[PDB]
């Protein structure tokens, strides 16, 4: 039931999108068409009386009218599926809560991820289709343009819930076990290889620039990561398999027993379209036994 | 500082969330949820424009302000406000101005209760706008902003401006945007002393602003007002949130309202016939409505029909597909589509049918008298008048000439062509025919249609939002019969009449234009007429009526009886729409002009003829006084016609309405006091202000063309017609009516595409688009359907054979101001109209608009030619 409405909200949100792309489209060439006839107008300077002068700059009124128009009504169709939009996610967003649930109490994953990638896709060509809507009106801006506050501030509610979207978007997809005894889960011991697998909920990532992922742990038994901290995933493998995080081989040392919980922190840097944003979750606390 | 102050801060230093919760604290709200998408799909009854209705109600409804007579509306926008006081009761005229452009709210046209006597405008400022008299004011200007002065500024504005149109005994409702500052209580204080009121809060009004209204029927104090306003405000953030309190929105019905006035009288003893039988054609539904909105106009009846006609028109999807990059273009698709629907034609006939004209003096009469007699004895010096026949009819309607505009009288036949070979028809006609010869007519009414109703088409149509009128086809042949002979034998041919240009094609007016412009005297004048005609009086009428003086008998006998009881006596059907449906009225005129399309034609120009000569008199002042005309004048107006009367009558040249003048001194631009005591009246200018003249023979319009002059690259000279290609690209993609198949567009496309390659060759935009469509369409097919140009009476691009030999024979071989008779055999030697003219009149060419028009061209026209389909044709480019 949700995911099919999840489904059907998607491919409407594209159909009224590429609708909206079309009307950028046509709003393009009228613009430019007007831009030339006031530029041949202006280059023919002919100051005097003539009907025919009259004539001209009437039609040439009612030609900002109609700019007027449809510039107004790319906002709106924005403003909606802004609204819309915002619907979504806060959907989704029990989703992930109750999700978690279980894993603290079949654990695919397809379906998260799918969802949370076309979200993000659509939150990344929004925001490039408003660049170049005012890239485009910044031409022939003057007096009473809505525009010029209007895209700012969809803009700014754009990046607020890409924001908002991205600090939920990072969980940890297993808590740290050992292979060799699969029995007890979330117990450390000392001086013993550990496995850990993370994964984030949005599959972009940018072809030339590589992913840099970071990790930290927590007078209590402070622990030490002795081996590498820092991994590095190849750009190539969030197409093949996805953004999926191994650190099979961490270990830990020590610089009642069981009174107080330890907490793995993981941290990722994000860069894409020229947005940054830091991350920072925490795992399932754990136990330390020697 | 006051506690407005207080409150305006503690505003101002809110969140965004607390912001849009505190909107909605305890005020009143109206559902909107249905009157907004029944405007969308189209409804034009039933419904509020705005939200200002309600409060205008809530205001009314508590005899807070009672408007009466003439109301005056400053600021009205969509003009809910004027819609609403219009179906009041004491409301006789409302009038209201509001300032367009961008950003801008603009009336839109509802059709509720009343909806005839408000006029709305718009692009005035009413700053700069002298007051006039009114009986009641409403004021409803303000813009609110985060800084205080500004808005003290704008109120202190809008004050000096309301102020001087008060009077004593004027109600009003004025809105003041910040009254909590004593730079404006200083004011409001004088104000409240000179002319009474008090300032009260609209409860609908939302809780994020401090407006105030100035009221008539009220008192009390300003600053204690203010004061417990601000206490209630800061009070109202301390309750919890209480729902809104949801009214249900206005509904103000349909129809029409009258005002109650008339100034016409009937003539029952010519017209009581048609009436009684028009009666008894539909006794059973016959009533007698009280709401009829003429007032110019009698009033007979009404009775039931059935709605005809439809808002927009059938595009041709032919020529379409092919015009790709113009449809983008306001011009083209505004103009594409008009409004032919009840609602459309009682908005024109209200518009402009419905006017009224005042008698001239004395010695325009004696005048214009004068000149007739000396016209008509003039013309007819080398012409006798006769009588038509039987025959000649048949022969034109089989031919399907170009006929006026007529009903075939579908009920009992099904066309003209299936009607006149019957025998019923003919009897009819022989028994109408013998009942004019004895002075009564019975069968003789007209039908109305209106067209051309948006904003822009009327600027690139010709003359715009016109009305044709329909008749019956005995009282066509009757007509015919009665007057044929001014236009069989071209009695307003160049040859016989020294002005005329009946006969000649639209290739030759150049031609007829350089040659009037090689004389001597001052320059060139092309001054218009605004509404031609409406602007026909009795006196006009009965002038022409003087051409019976040379005729003789029973063509006599019935000439008189067709200009006395047709064209000064007329009746004539309109529909208009009604709560109960839709119903036809029956109206009455004596004067305007209503005729077939070429008898209408000659005495335009006939009267055009003689004002123009009558204008020519007053310019060389031969009389000075039009009050009243003297002895020691007649003589002296009568040996100037005499002496040089010819001569000066080829000095100019008059189609239609339109007229072209030169004349010997430049005093003529001076002299507009017989010309506006005539009746009429010139377009778009001053009453008073001079004219303005041209000084060169390229720039003249006429016939709504400008001519240029071409270069051959052997040395020929010719001279080429003209015009806005965006108007003509509009005309050339509406169908008008008669396809409903794809034969039938193929055919009109064909046909009126030939024109382009005719008349229109030298410009590159046009010779192009022509020849992809006749190298869509199969060829092989007649192209025979009337295009347009009625009045042009050549029609010589419906021939078959190839265009070159055609183009050879008109430009060369006949052209009377060529010498050589050299032919060309290519289309490469003809040239084009320059480079940057082209661009100036109207193309695409030379800029960045040639990126656009990057694919509508040879690059990629050969998949759009093979777009069309399985229809075969073939290649001519
Ligand atoms: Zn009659
Ligand atoms: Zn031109």
């Amino acid at each position: 039931s949700q995911q099919h409405e999840i489904e059907s909200r998607i491919l409407d949100l594209r159909a009224m999108m590429e609708k909206l792309v079309k009307s950028i489209s046509q709003l393009k060439d009228q613009q430019d068409v007007f831009c030339f006839r006031y530029k041949i107008q202006a280059k023919g300077k002919t100051p005097s009386l003539d009907p025919h002068q009259t004539k001209e700059q009437k039609i040439l009124q009612e030609t900002l009218n109609e700019l007027d128009k449809r510039r107004k009504e790319v906002l709106d169709a924005s403003k909606a599926l802004l609204g819309r939009l915002t619907t979504l996610i806060e959907l989704l967003l029990p989703k992930l809560e109750e999700w978690k649930a279980q894993q603290q109490k079949d654990h695919g994953l397809e379906q998260l991820e799918t969802w949370f990638t076309a979200g993000a896709k659509l939150l990344f060509h929004l925001r490039q289709l408003l660049k170049e809507l005012k890239g485009l009106s910044c031409l022939v801006s003057y007096q009473d343009d809505p525009l010029t506050k209007g895209v700012d501030l969809r803009n700014a509610q754009v990046t607020e819930l890409l924001q908002r979207l991205l600090h939920r978007a990072f969980v940890v997809e297993t808590q740290p076990c050992m292979p060799q005894t699969p029995h007890r889960p979330l117990i450390l011991k000392t001086g013993s290889k550990f496995t850990v697998r993370t994964r984030l909920l949005v599959r972009l990532q940018e072809g030339n620039e590589s992913l840099t992922v970071e990790v930290s742990i927590d007078g209590f038994r402070k622990f030490n990561i002795l081996t590498s901290n820092q991994k590095t995933l190849t750009p190539e493998k969030g197409q093949s398999q996805g953004l999926i995080w191994d650190f099979g081989y961490l270990t830990l040392v020590e610089q009642g027993v069981t009174e107080e919980l330890h907490i793995i922190s993981f941290t990722v840097k994000y860069t894409y379209q020229g947005l940054k944003q830091e991350l920072k979750t925490d795992t399932l606390p754990v136990v330390i036994i020697s | 500082e006051t506690l407005g102050e207080k409150w305006k801060n503690r505003l101002n230093a809110l969140g965004k969330s607390e912001f849009q919760i505190y909107k909605k604290s305890g005020i009143q709200e109206v559902d909107r949820t249905l009157a907004k998408e029944g405007i969308k799909r189209g409804e034009t009854d039933h419904h509020a424009v705005s939200r200002g209705s309600a409060k205008l109600r809530w205001f009314v409804e508590r005899n807070l302000v009672t408007p009466e007579g003439k109301v005056v509306d400053l600021g009205c926008g969509r003009g809910g406000w004027s819609y609403y006081c219009g179906g009041l009761k004491n409301v006789k005229e409302v009038k209201g101005l509001t300032k367009g452009g961008p950003g801008h709210e603009e009336p839109i046209p509802m059709s509720t209760y009343g909806w005839n006597l408000v006029r709305l405008q718009s692009g005035v400022d009413v700053f700069f706008t002298p007051p006039e008299k009114c009986d009641t004011l409403l004021c409803d200007i303000g813009e609110s902003s985060p800084n205080p002065t500004v808005e003290a500024g704008r109120t202190l504005r809008v004050l000096n401006l309301v102020e001087n149109w008060l009077n004593n005994n004027t109600q009003f409702c004025i809105k003041v945007l910040n009254p909590y500052m004593p730079s404006v209580i200083e004011k409001m204080e004088a104000l409240q002393r000179k002319y009474g009121g008090a300032l009260v809060r609209n409860p609908l009004s939302r809780n994020s602003t401090h407006e105030m209204y100035w009221v008539s029927n009220a008192s009390g104090n300003i600053v204690s007002s203010v004061n417990m306003i601000s206490r209630m405000l800061i009070n109202r953030f301390t309750m919890r949130h209480k729902k809104a309190t949801y009214e249900p929105d206005v509904d103000l019905g349909s129809g029409t309202r009258n005002i109650g006035i008339e100034s016409e009288t009937p003539n029952l003893d010519i017209i009581g016939k048609r009436i009684e039988k028009i009666k008894q054609e539909h006794e059973t539904s016959w009533h007698y409505d009280q709401d009829h909105p003429y007032k110019t106009w009698a009033y007979h009846g009404s009775y039931e029909t059935k709605q005809t006609g439809s808002a927009s028109s059938m595009v041709n999807g032919v020529v379409r597909l092919l015009t790709k990059p113009w449809d983008i273009i306001p011009m083209v698709t505004q103009m594409a589509m008009t409004d032919t629907t009840p609602f459309g034609q009682q908005r024109v006939f209200k518009e402009k049918v419905d006017t009224r004209t005042q008698e001239p003096k004395e010695g325009t009469k004696k005048l214009m008298k004068i000149t007739a007699e000396w016209l008509w004895k003039e013309l007819g010096k080398k012409k006798t008048p006769r009588m038509c026949t039987r025959e000649e009819f048949t022969r034109k309607v089989r031919s399907n000439a170009a006929l006026g505009a007529i009903f075939t009288d579908e009920n009992k036949w099904k066309s003209a062509r299936e009607a006149v070979e019957d025998s019923g028809f003919w009897e009819l006609v022989d028994k109408e025919r013998n009942l004019h010869l004895e002075g009564k007519c019975e069968t003789c009414v007209y039908n109305m249609m209106g067209k051309r109703e948006k904003k822009l088409g009327e600027f690139g149509k010709a003359k715009g939002s016109r009305a044709i009128w329909y008749m019956w086809l005995g009282a066509r042949f009757l007509e015919f019969e009665a007057l044929g002979f001014l236009n069989e034998d071209h009695w307003f041919s160049r040859e016989n009449s020294l002005s005329g240009v009946e006969g000649e094609g639209l290739h030759k007016l150049g031609y007829i234009l350089r040659d009037v412009s090689k004389k001597e005297g001052g320059a060139m004048y092309a001054d218009d007429t605004a509404g031609w005609d409406t602007r026909i009086t009795l006196e006009d009428l009965k002038n022409e009526e003087m051409v019976t003086n040379h005729m003789e008998g029973e063509h006599k006998k019935l000439a008189e009886a067709i200009f006395k009881l047709t064209y000064q006596n007329k009746v004539v059907r309109v529909q208009r729409p009604t709560p109960r449906g839709t119903v036809m009225d029956i109206i009455s005129r004596r004067d305007q002009r209503g005729s077939g399309q070429v008898v209408t034609y000659g005495l335009n120009t006939f009267t055009n003829m003689e004002a123009q000569l009558i204008r020519q008199m007053e310019g060389e002042g031969v009389f000075k006084s039009i009050q009243h005309l003297t002895v020691t004048e007649e003589i002296a107006v009568k040996n100037w016609l005499v002496r040089v009367g010819r001569e000066r009558l080829s000095r100019m040249a008059i189609s239609g309405d339109d007229c072209v003048v030169k004349p010997l001194d430049d005093r003529f631009a001076s002299a507009l006091t017989a010309l506006n005591d005539m009746g009429k009246v010139r377009k778009d200018i001053q009453q008073w202000e001079p004219s303005r003249g041209w000084n060169d023979w390229t720039q003249v319009p006429f016939c709504s063309h400008h001519f240029h002059e071409l270069i051959m690259k052997d040395g020929r000279v010719l001279v080429v017609p003209c015009r806005n290609q965006d108007e003509l690209i509009g005309r050339a993609r509406i169908s008008q009516g008669a396809g409903w198949s794809l034969r039938e567009t193929a055919c009109l496309g064909k046909s009126y595409a030939q024109m382009w390659s005719l008349m229109y060759f030298h410009r590159r935009d046009l010779r192009l688009a022509a020849n992809a469509i006749c190298s869509a369409v199969p060829s092989h097919w007649v192209p025979t359907s009337r295009t347009t140009w009625s009045i042009h009476a050549t029609h010589e691009w419906m021939t078959t054979e190839d265009m070159l030999t055609v183009w050879n024979r008109v430009w060369i071989q006949e052209n009377p101001w060529m010498e050589d008779k050299t032919p060309v055999e290519s289309w490469e030697e003809i040239p084009y109209l320059g480079k940057r003219e082209d661009q100036w009149c109207g193309s695409l060419i030379g800029l960045t608009s040639r990126a656009t028009w990057a694919k509508n061209i040879q690059t990629a026209i050969n998949q759009v030619r093979s777009l069309i389909g399985n229809e075969e044709y073939t290649d001519y480019m």
